[PDB]
């Protein structure tokens, strides 16, 4: 089976695009902006002229699809700069709506909360903190990152009750570490190794 | 009080929240 694309629709929600470029930053720039919702995978850029000026957009790609949800409900609501980004392509939506709406309700069985913006030292135990303070927690882990050595900048909390989870999302924004306010959200997508068939 | 804007749950969050980044994060001195 060439092209691993493991459902189209999955494939594209996990890879934003960024249009209407502010100016002063780039590839460079966004990568980090949008670092502590999930890592660069893979960037389809519009690189014009040799001058680097940016001219075109960009595609933003990440491991996890719930960083493509946060990039596009808070980015595209909260302005980073003297200028809004345009997150994601309404072109295929309402097709592949049917599809979103059930991968939210589907991951919605697992009632698991999505923690980006994690600070690179505060390990899972301490963002247990916040979230145990409120609710209860059942599972507890931030995805370890090869290359960092210690941890990517977001993980998956899981909480045993419905209530509890919306509580926490209320607050754990505000989750400040060191400066930087955390952001939270959900899952949209199982995100779990649940294939058995390879195909 | 009202959930969701919890004033004593995301206290005691904090709390452990800067504790915990007093160790890793930002250390504050003493805490």
């Amino acid at each position: 089976g060439a092209m691993a694309q493991r459902q189209r629709a999955l494939a594209i929600m996990c890879r934003v695009y960024v249009g209407s470029i502010y100016y002063e930053l780039g590839e460079d720039t966004i990568r980090q902006a949008f670092a502590p919702f999930g890592p660069i995978k893979s960037i389809d850029m519009s690189w014009d002229s040799v001058t680097m000026k940016h001219k075109g957009f960009a595609f933003v790609e990440y491991e996890v699809p719930e960083a493509a949800q946060l990039a596009l409900e808070q980015m595209n609501s909260v302005m980073l700069g003297g200028r809004n980004i345009k997150v994601g392509r309404p072109s295929n939506i309402g097709q592949a709506q049917p599809i979103i709406d059930q991968l939210a309700e589907e991951a919605r069985a697992f009632n698991r909360i999505y923690v980006a913006s994690v600070h690179q030292d505060l390990s899972d135990d301490d963002i247990k903190s916040v979230f145990e303070a409120f609710g209860k927690i059942k599972s507890c882990t931030l995805a370890r990152d090869p290359t960092t050595g210690k941890h990517k900048g977001y993980g998956f909390i899981e909480y045993e009750k419905a209530q509890s989870s919306q509580d926490a999302v209320s607050s754990m924004n505000l989750f400040d570490l060191g400066g930087q306010y955390l952001r939270v959200g959900k899952a949209v997508t199982p995100p779990m190794p649940l294939l058995t068939p390879a195909t | 009080g009202a959930m969701g804007y919890v004033n004593d749950a995301f206290k005691d969050a904090l709390q452990r929240a800067r504790q915990i980044a007093a160790k890793i994060g930002g250390d504050a001195g003493t805490s």
